[PDB]
């Protein structure tokens, strides 16, 4: 994975 | 894992009930990393973290950027049909 990617709450 | 395809019914007033990370500006898929307890993700009872979203509605989302797949899935109302496999 890549914790640099960004969370969106959907 | 396999890949599975996953039935979620949602009513008009509520969110998937997940969150998402990855995107391929990321090289990496879209993956539920949360499922809210007792939304409707939670409640079909077939999605869960860990999962990499392949597909909704018959949309691939495996090329999708980020906020690509934000605006897709979000877009998705009532009986939502996911492809997902776990990895």
């Amino acid at each position: 994975a890549n914790s640099r990617a960004p969370t969106s709450i959907i | 894992g396999p890949i599975r395809k996953v039935l979620l019914l949602k009513e008009d007033h509520e969110g998937l009930g997940i969150s998402i990370t990855g995107g391929k500006e990321h090289g990496v898929p879209i993956l539920i990393s949360e499922i809210h307890p007792g939304q409707p993700a939670d409640r079909c009872g077939g999605l869960h973290v860990g999962d990499a979203i392949l597909a909704v509605n018959g949309v691939n989302l495996r090329d999708t950027k980020h906020k690509e797949a934000v605006t897709i899935l979000s877009q998705q109302r009532g009986e939502i049909e996911f492809e997902v496999v776990y990895v």
